[PDB]
RNA sequence: GGCUAAUCCCCCAUGUGGACCCGCCCCUUGGGGUGUGUCCAAAGGGCUUUGCCCGCUUCCGGAUGGGCCCGCGUCCCAUCAGCUAGUUGGUGGGGUAAUGGCCCACCAAGGCGACGACGGGUAGCCGGUCUGAGAGGAUGGCCGGCCACAGGGGCACUGAGACACGGGCCCCACUCCUACGGGAGGCAGCAGUUAGGAAUCUUCCGCAAUGGGCGCAAGCCUGACGGAGCGACGCCGCUUGGAGGAAGAAGCCCUUCGGGGUGUAAACUCCUGAACCCGGGACGAAACCCCCGACGAGGGGACUGACGGUACCGGGGUAAUAGCGCCGGCCAACUCCGUGCCAGCAGCCGCGGUAAUACGGAGGGCGCGAGCGUUACCCGGAUUCACUGGGCGUAAAGGGCGUGUAGGCGGCCUGGGGCGUCCCAUGUGAAAGACCACGGCUCAACCGUGGGGGAGCGUGGGAUACGCUCAGGCUAGACGGUGGGAGAGGGUGGUGGAAUUCCCGGAGUAGCGGUGAAAUGCGCAGAUACCGGGAGGAACGCCGAUGGCGAAGGCAGCCACCUGGUCCACCCGUGACGCUGAGGCGCGAAAGCGUGGGGAGCAAACCGGAUUAGAUACCCGGGUAGUCCACGCCCUAAACGAUGCGCGCUAGGUCUCUGGGUCUCCUGGGGGCCGAAGCUAACGCGUUAAGCGCGCCGCCUGGGGAGUACGGCCGCAAGGC
RNA sequence: UUCCCGGGCCUUGUACACACCGCCCGUCACGCCAUGGGAGCGGGCUCUACCCGAAGUCGCCGGGAGCCUACGGGCAGGCGCCGAGGGUAGGGCCCGUGACUGGGGCGAAGUCGUAACAAGGUAGCUGUACCGGAAGGUGCGGCUGGAUCCUUUCU
């Protein structure tokens, strides 16, 4: 473009969406489960994934992964939303996390805890 | 018509080099002369004269290249290996003298034309003054 | 209703001076002087009361604080294009400290807008901050500056100052009081409660310091403030020991059963001595006051801590917290077991469907370390909005073409000006931060002191190359003159032949037609094939090209008139008159729409015949709109060179059309093909650029959703932008 | 040497590359997220015309119609303009809700066709137009971004 186009016209500076309405922006949501299920993959995985439909503080419903092996929850927990997909599934924008509110840490786990929300075991 | 005869000058040179021509005639006037007597002090033409052309007058350039060559493109080094416009009717450029650019770290020049006339970057700096953004040719 | 004091209120007086009307002078927007006329002051209190301190009045200047006004800068949407009645100016007037439609009456009919008015969306702004190599992007928490608001809306009073957070009136919502009449509230002040939320502290100490109000003072007030408490929220310092100690215990790990690993790690040896115990124990603090001198200066001169018995100095003294992520690649760190498309992992690529360094533990390893990971958000990377710094022949991207408005851009010579541009001087660019240096807490963080820098804007001075500009030249661009050319360029009328169809006539039988084969259809009312005559419509064979003309769409018989563009020669005329072009306006294949004609052949739809597994298709036979014309709409396209216009530069070779030449050839101007240099991802391009440059317009920014939705505008509709 | 099968060499087109026993398009069915439209409803706001109008400032009255008076005037009170807001009648504005529905886009993967890619078996694409609810057929015109000089599906 000449400049005295740029200086009629000018560029466009670009705008980007949030892929997480937890809306409000913050870093995390509390919500009320709904659904407790498990889902199918998608096409090139085969498993069952357990996820809860939540209802969010935001005024806002969303399915949100639930992450760990054991997991409690169940039709009126309480739960505490993430952020971040599962890329293999329709519609989970987010994650559950364990440990805060009803969901409770992946029990026996002795490896990677922060995440998993899990204590550390003693020793004698 | 022609637009910016300037520019015109510059690359009536650059492509008379790459074909590598003994000369070539860029059609006159004082500023196009400015500009050459300042590339031939600074090494990258011969020289150029006056002449007239069906009776119009313009500047034959001479030019300068560098000796033949070894192995496959025996074409000699270039002297003006780059020559480019900077201030364009359309956009026209101007430094403070805090401004006037290193050209190649310094093995290149700048035009400037001046309201003491035209100079080198150098020469602007040393005489302390600012200007009009020509080209730089290195 | 009644009493009464004052530095409360009022009236005379004095007039230093001041206000105001009219005159004069100077100055120049309502600045200053002056004359006359008019109007204007005051408060007392305390002492050692004979003199001073505290005040009071009118004025002049100062200082500091502010009001108002102007240039410039200050986000997204044009799917917001028009907005405007005090609205735009004026005269008089009200108001104010003061200009002002700020307000009011009367008069004019203005003001604003693509340079984005109006509308809608978001938003306190800045110093600065984070990010970035920079340009730039993002942001504006704390500290400093300004603004604005104090439950919502309106309003004024008081005052130097407010339209007043802890002042007042009214309306509205809510809480509380209520003898139902009516009243009371206003933490976005320090704490604290409550809700909401992912989440954000103590209803602490102190007036010692600093600052502020009143006070002659003593002194009161101060949730300003100085401190303490809470939370790894951030930064900075610090500890979890130091040295010696196996060719290396045990356990645990792999193992090729030889061994390798954990690992100098531990045990143990020895030394220091975080915590903690003991004593001492701050600066911050010298004023206000005291006295002498004169309540000055000067001089001495004593009282005054929240933090706190804290910081710190001395003494004594104990081996005395480690965690978190990660180890398939990006990426530093690999092995065994377990699970077997499960359980799970997952930022992207992608792991797991029996040997998994990717899942889960374990050994070991890497990275950090009182932290370490996660999510969210910002910049970065991203030269992925490209000013620095991108593109559009086939990748996304040239507008279908043109005319031409605003706008952008502008050949050569000289002169004036000096607006851009440049230089110097100076003002400004607060402080804090940032950069430099030194210093203060044992260091740093933190702080102080000094230095330096700085875009921008004010003023003064200066330069004149380029850019503006004004005046004057020029002719190389552009236009013109004359003479000559080629052409399916357009419009209008005319007219020629071939062919088809049809009708008439003659002649002549038994089929014709059509296909891979067939059938439908036609044919004894005599078709086909043949000869002659007529009617009508549409299109123009050969020439014809690898050709020409046009801006594009597009344009073919011949003739004449009307008419556009264009090339060459001559070098004659004007004298930069130029290029581009958002908006506009006009053109714009075919199909399609309206009205009216026309209708030979062809032919969407349709009817039939075949064909196939079915046929709705290809193939056959019929056939309607339509194709043609006039006029009026529609405005699309592979509207293709998938290549915007103009100009300048950069080997040649070859074929061609068409001018001019001294016509083996040269020289303009078109059309092609090869190929310099160069470009290009490649293919290709290559004086008919996709090369090298400059100007201006259009356009692009992953795919699908989709040229969809919605809004607007056009259109008769179809549908278009 | 035409044909059937298997093969060699050059060349050409290609969207195939587990490579034509390849790719792939659409329809109906079925499982998901999200959109428009959407009648009316619930409500927030703003504009305009009219109407009612608290406070308060200003303006006028301020009268043998009140209070004070030094008769100069002052206060009370009255009326008025302006006016926060309220009601009445229509234009948009945004939010919420929604009977009704439009396709959509992937997604288990079934359904019948074979439209495109090889001259995809009728060359393809294209603006349009009529048809078939299937890819789609056909008409007119255009493009080359087309190969080489009866039919016959799928894996
Ligand atoms: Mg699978
Ligand atoms: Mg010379
Ligand atoms: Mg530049
Ligand atoms: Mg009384
Ligand atoms: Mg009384
Ligand atoms: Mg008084
Ligand atoms: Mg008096
Ligand atoms: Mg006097
Ligand atoms: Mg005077
Ligand atoms: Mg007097
Ligand atoms: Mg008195
Ligand atoms: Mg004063
Ligand atoms: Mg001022
Ligand atoms: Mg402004
Ligand atoms: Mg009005
Ligand atoms: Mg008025
Ligand atoms: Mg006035
Ligand atoms: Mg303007
Ligand atoms: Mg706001
Ligand atoms: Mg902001
Ligand atoms: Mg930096
Ligand atoms: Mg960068
Ligand atoms: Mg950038
Ligand atoms: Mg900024
Ligand atoms: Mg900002
Ligand atoms: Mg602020
Ligand atoms: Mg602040
Ligand atoms: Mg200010
Ligand atoms: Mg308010
Ligand atoms: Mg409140
Ligand atoms: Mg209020
Ligand atoms: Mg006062
Ligand atoms: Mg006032
Ligand atoms: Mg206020
Ligand atoms: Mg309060
Ligand atoms: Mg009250
Ligand atoms: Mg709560
Ligand atoms: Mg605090
Ligand atoms: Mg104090
Ligand atoms: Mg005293
Ligand atoms: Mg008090
Ligand atoms: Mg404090
Ligand atoms: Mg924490
Ligand atoms: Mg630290
Ligand atoms: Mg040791
Ligand atoms: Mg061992
Ligand atoms: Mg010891
Ligand atoms: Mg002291
Ligand atoms: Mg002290
Ligand atoms: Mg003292
Ligand atoms: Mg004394
Ligand atoms: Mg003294
Ligand atoms: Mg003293
Ligand atoms: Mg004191
Ligand atoms: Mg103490
Ligand atoms: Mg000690
Ligand atoms: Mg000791
Ligand atoms: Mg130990
Ligand atoms: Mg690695
Ligand atoms: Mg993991
Ligand atoms: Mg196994
Ligand atoms: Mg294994
Ligand atoms: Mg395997
Ligand atoms: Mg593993
Ligand atoms: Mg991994
Ligand atoms: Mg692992
Ligand atoms: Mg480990
Ligand atoms: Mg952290
Ligand atoms: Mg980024
Ligand atoms: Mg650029
Ligand atoms: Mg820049
Ligand atoms: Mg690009
Ligand atoms: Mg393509
Ligand atoms: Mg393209
Ligand atoms: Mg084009
Ligand atoms: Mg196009
Ligand atoms: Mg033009
Ligand atoms: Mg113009
Ligand atoms: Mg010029
Ligand atoms: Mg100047
Ligand atoms: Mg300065
Ligand atoms: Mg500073
Ligand atoms: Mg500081
Ligand atoms: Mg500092
Ligand atoms: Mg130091
Ligand atoms: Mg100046
Ligand atoms: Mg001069
Ligand atoms: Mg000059
Ligand atoms: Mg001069
Ligand atoms: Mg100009
Ligand atoms: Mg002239
Ligand atoms: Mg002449
Ligand atoms: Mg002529
Ligand atoms: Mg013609
Ligand atoms: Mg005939
Ligand atoms: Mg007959
Ligand atoms: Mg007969
Ligand atoms: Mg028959
Ligand atoms: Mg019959
Ligand atoms: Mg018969
Ligand atoms: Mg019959
Ligand atoms: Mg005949
Ligand atoms: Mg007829
Ligand atoms: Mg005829
Ligand atoms: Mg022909
Ligand atoms: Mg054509
Ligand atoms: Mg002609
Ligand atoms: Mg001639
Ligand atoms: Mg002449
Ligand atoms: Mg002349
Ligand atoms: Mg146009
Ligand atoms: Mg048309
Ligand atoms: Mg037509
Ligand atoms: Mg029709
Ligand atoms: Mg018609
Ligand atoms: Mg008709
Ligand atoms: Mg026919
Ligand atoms: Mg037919
Ligand atoms: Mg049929
Ligand atoms: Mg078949
Ligand atoms: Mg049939
Ligand atoms: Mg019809
Ligand atoms: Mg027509
Ligand atoms: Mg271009
Ligand atoms: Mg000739
Ligand atoms: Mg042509
Ligand atoms: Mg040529
Ligand atoms: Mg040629
Ligand atoms: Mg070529
Ligand atoms: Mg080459
Ligand atoms: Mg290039
Ligand atoms: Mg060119
Ligand atoms: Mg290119
Ligand atoms: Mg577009
Ligand atoms: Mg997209
Ligand atoms: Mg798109
Ligand atoms: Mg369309
Ligand atoms: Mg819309
Ligand atoms: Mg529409
Ligand atoms: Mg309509
Ligand atoms: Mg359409
Ligand atoms: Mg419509
Ligand atoms: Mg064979
Ligand atoms: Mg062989
Ligand atoms: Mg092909
Ligand atoms: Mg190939
Ligand atoms: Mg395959
Ligand atoms: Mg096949
Ligand atoms: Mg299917
Ligand atoms: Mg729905
Ligand atoms: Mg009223
Ligand atoms: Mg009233
Ligand atoms: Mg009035
Ligand atoms: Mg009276
Ligand atoms: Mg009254
Ligand atoms: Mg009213
Ligand atoms: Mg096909
Ligand atoms: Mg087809
Ligand atoms: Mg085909
Ligand atoms: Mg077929
Ligand atoms: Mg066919
Ligand atoms: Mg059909
Ligand atoms: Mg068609
Ligand atoms: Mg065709
Ligand atoms: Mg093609
Ligand atoms: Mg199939």
């Amino acid at each position: 473009p000449t400049i005295n186009q740029l200086v009629r016209k000018g560029r466009e500076k670009v705008r980007k969406k949030s892929k997480v309405p937890a809306l409000k922006g913050a870093p995390f949501r509390r919500g009320v489960c709904t659904v407790v299920r498990t889902v199918t993959p998608k096409k090139p995985n085969s498993a069952l994934r357990k996820v809860a439909k939540v209802r969010l503080t935001s005024g806002y419903e969303v399915t949100a992964y639930i992450p760990g092996e054991g997991h409690n929850l169940q039709e009126h927990s309480v739960v505490l939303i993430r952020g971040g997909r599962v890329k293999d599934l329709w519609g989970v924008r987010y994650h559950i996390v364990r440990g805060v509110y009803d969901a409770a840490g992946v029990k026996d786990r002795k490896k990677s805890r922060s995440k998993y929300g899990t204590k550390k075991p003693k020793e004698a | 018509m022609l637009t910016d005869p300037i520019a015109d000058m510059l690359t009536r040179i650059r492509n008379a080099t790459r074909v590598y021509k003994e000369s070539t005639d860029v059609p006159a006037s004082r500023f196009k002369e400015e500009i050459l007597r300042i590339l031939a002090r600074e090494g990258f033409i011969k020289g150029y004269e006056r002449v007239d052309v069906d009776g119009k007058p313009y500047l034959r350039v001479y030019l300068k290249y560098g000796p033949r060559r070894q192995g496959p493109d025996p074409r000699p080094e270039q002297v003006i290996h780059h020559i480019r416009r900077i201030s364009k009717p359309g956009r026209r450029v101007y430094v403070g003298v805090k401004e006037i650019p290193r050209v190649r770290r310094g093995l290149g020049i700048a035009i400037l034309s001046t309201s003491k006339g035209v100079l080198t970057d150098r020469e602007a700096r040393k005489l302390g003054v600012g200007g009009e953004l020509i080209c730089e040719v290195w």
